[PDB]
């Protein structure tokens, strides 16, 4: 798997291979 | 969160599937 | 909508997404 | 320009529309 | 063709576009 | 390599299709 830091809309494909037919929530909030 | 786990700090498979359903 | 710094092809798509079928000129000049 | 106003700095929605057809 | 660094996903896809039917090894090693 | 020729560095065309089959 990935050995870095996942930003923007990597971040958000990333949660969506990895989560798959769950789905998952993106809050971007600092 | 995140963003902080994993887009500040680097994450894995499994801290990234603690966001899921 | 988005609160960033929009570059590459990140830059591309947000044109592609926001103009439609207007479509847009992209010209990356500094 | 179109990369100094949203790549360089923070662009909107309509600063992005601008550079429609 | 493009004048910059191609990082992480960026750089698989120019790499998936450039080579084509023959195909590519990413092999990620600093 | 393909990280520091292409990622740390700028490439082109033909350092790309090096990486190729
Ligand atoms: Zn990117």
């Amino acid at each position: 798997f990935v050995n870095q830091h996942l930003c923007g809309s990597h971040l958000v494909e990333a949660l969506y291979l990895v989560c798959g037919e769950r789905g998952f929530f993106y809050t971007p909030k600092t | 969160g995140i963003v902080e786990q994993c887009c500040t700090s680097i994450c894995s498979l499994y801290q990234l599937e603690n966001y899921c359903n």
